[PDB]
RNA sequence: UUUUGUAUAAUGGGUCAGCGACUUAUAUUCUGUAGCAAGGUUAACCGAAUAGGGGAGCCGAAGGGAAACCGAGUCUUAACU
RNA sequence: GUUUAUUAAAAACACAGCACUGUGCAAACACGAAAGUGGACGUAUACGGUGUGACGCCUGCCCGGUGCCGGGAGGUUAAU
RNA sequence: CUUUAAUGUUUGAUGUUCUAACGUUGACCCGUAAUCCGGGUUGCGGACAGUGUCUGGUGGGUAGUUUGACUGGGGCGGUCUCCUCCUAAAGAGUAACGGAGGAGCACGAAGGUUGGCUAAUCCUGGUCGGACAUCAGGAGGUUAGUGCAAUGGCAUAAGCCAGCUUGACUGCGAGCGUGACGGCGCGAGCAGGUGCGAAAGCAGGUCAUAGUGAUCCGGUGGUUCUGAAUGGAAGGGCCAUC
């Protein structure tokens, strides 16, 4: 399991975030299966979270940026 | 356990108790002898020895006497 | 050293017990007290066990 | 070569956020009928390693 | 010359650890609630206003303020109170 | 030199010349200094081979809890003033 | 007679003699992973080990302890 | 079904006989001009002996080691952990093979409360009955008592008696004291439930200070916290305890 800061969502790709998509940007280890997005940094862009385990703080701070969280 | 009748079992029981009494008497003898040894001095700068002390300490043990009633039933004279 | 160790087992049905000592010679009758049971959060009867 | 961490120490201390080490209070393993519940309750939480013993711990745990 | 040396033995020689009794916060000292004032064995000092007594007869502050010592009472006993100062 | 303490009648050295004892791998923490900086840095390796590639990884920006898990909170607890 | 070459030559060791004990021969025993050797090209009047130590007069009592020998009934008891 | 008895059937034990494995350091023959070795006849033993694996016993024959410290030198004697007093110099602490004693528990009441009560000792009168038993009133005033050493304390009793009881609660805990740490101790108050009291209130063991043993390893109960592909489980962890 791994942690994802809100500052890494702008560092990944065009805007879709998933386990496979996070590894290709070298944010989590290639043998990581579960990731959680925490409220650590600040997200400015409309990022969509494909399948992950965002916290309530991270979730609100993503919708404020215009993002979307799904499974 | 025992295979036999009451009288044969009784005989076996007396033999068992006699052997136990003899072994207890031998234990008393050996304990007295080793106590006599313990109560001596070192005689020089030589051993005395802790192995024999340990043997005597473990030899000082407890045995269960038979709680046999036998002839004490006291009927007071009226 | 004649006070052996006993545990009072809750009668609430949960596995919970206080533990204490008891003179097994002078008090052969099993102990029985109404103590608190944090599992159910109610004062219930505890009975002596091994 | 790499320093071998004392493995027995790594089973009893965990590093905290600021660098201190947390451990589990002794005297809570057995012989618990004697001890009052007040004493046993206070020994249940984990404690922080003392200032004097921090040096001994850090040497035994150079990698964590 | 098997006479020069001599020896003996002793039957006492054991004591107990010291318990660090005595007054901890003296008169006029300002304390917080719960601070131990005197660690006694009996009741050399008795609990006064705003101070309490433990099972060891330890006198502790029940409020925060200055320690005071008094000899009030019909038996001329020393009492420790606390003034909320 | 060793000692509480040595002119010590305590140790060592006849004297000269030459040699003779805190080093070197790695790993880790701290200090100084230098570069970059929420980033820093590559290893093996490839290489017209002190360059340039190579970011596998490592450390860091998040912690709490034995853990699941939660997450600027978390654990304890039925709940915490 | 022997002995501590190099501070001890002796009352020490050995000794003939004595006793106990083991050993039936592919002997006991010893050396040797073993093969095999010695014992012994011997055979209980023989060989081994132990103690004592010419010779003379003798070698008293104790089998409880430790050991050894015999016994097999019963008890405890391994791997399976 | 119940007992029983018979021929069968399997199996197990013990025993006797046999030969064919195996042994032969018996004889003869051949390799071979060789008392080695091998092969062949034969005799004798014979599923014994012997060897391999496993196993019980014995095993200073051999091997590796252990065999504490303090100490008015070492050995010998004594001691080694805890509590009380003195040494200890009116805060704490403070050594000696200094001076004295104790502990390794007890108690479901000897704990909690609510009521009530107050001793030792002596004097006087009183049936056996006195030096001292129980009774009555007088002095006395805690010289008594405290589950057990000593010290401190205790009349509002902490001492003695009775009714009801289980707070000898569970989670915590401001703040302290004491330790080099491990640790140890005191604690108001908060939440949940409880006992006693009409209530105010008190109760998280006992008048206090001794009554003890880290960790590892393992045992028992509970808890799906974990569960090496997955669902379980085993094993772990957590809680309580041995
Ligand atoms: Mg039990
Ligand atoms: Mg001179
Ligand atoms: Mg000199
Ligand atoms: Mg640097
Ligand atoms: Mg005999
Ligand atoms: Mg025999
Ligand atoms: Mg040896
Ligand atoms: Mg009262
Ligand atoms: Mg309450
Ligand atoms: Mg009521
Ligand atoms: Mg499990």
């Amino acid at each position: 399991t791994a942690e994802i800061r809100l500052s890494d969502l702008a560092k990944v790709e065009g805007g879709v975030v998933d386990l496979n998509t996070l590894k290709a940007a070298n944010i989590i280890g290639i043998q990581i299966e579960f990731a959680k997005v925490i409220l650590a940094g600040e997200v400015t862009t409309p990022v969509t979270v494909r399948g992950l385990r965002v916290t309530k703080g991270a979730r609100a701070a993503i919708e404020a940026a215009g993002g979307k969280i799904e499974e | 356990p025992w295979e036999g009748n009451y009288s044969s079992w009784l005989e076996q029981k007396d033999q068992r108790l006699a052997q136990e009494a003899s072994q207890e008497a031998a234990r008393r003898k050996s304990i007295e002898k080793e106590l006599e040894w313990v109560r001596q001095g070192t005689k020089g700068r030589q051993s005395k020895g802790k192995a024999r002390l340990a043997r005597f300490e473990e030899l000082n043990s407890t045995e269960y006497q038979k709680r046999n009633e036998t002839n004490e039933l006291f009927i007071p004279p009226g | 050293g004649i006070r052996e160790k006993i545990k009072l087992v809750s009668s609430a049905g949960t596995g919970h017990f206080y533990t204490t000592t008891k003179n097994k010679r002078t008090k052969p009758e099993k102990l029985e007290l109404k103590k608190f049971d944090p599992v159910v959060r109610q004062h219930v009867i505890y009975k002596e066990a091994k | 070569p790499k320093i071998k961490t004392v493995r027995g120490a790594a089973k009893r201390f965990k590093k905290t956020g600021k660098g201190g080490f947390k451990h589990k209070h002794a005297n809570l393993r057995h012989i618990l009928t004697k001890k009052a519940t007040k004493r046993k309750r206070h020994l249940r939480p984990k404690a922080m390693v003392s200032k004097g013993d921090l040096g001994l711990v850090i040497a035994c745990l150079p990698y964590a | 010359m098997a006479h020069k040396k001599a020896g003996g033995s002793t039957r006492n020689g054991r004591d107990s650890e010291a318990k660090r009794l005595g007054v901890k916060r003296f008169g006029g000292e300002s304390v917080l609630a719960g601070s131990i004032i005197v660690r006694q064995r009996g009741t050399k000092f008795h609990a006064g206003a705003n101070v309490g007594c433990g099972r060891d007869h330890t006198l502790f502050a029940k409020a925060d303020g200055k320690v005071k010592f008094e000899v009030k009472g019909p038996k001329n006993r020393k009492f420790i109170s606390i003034e909320a100062e």
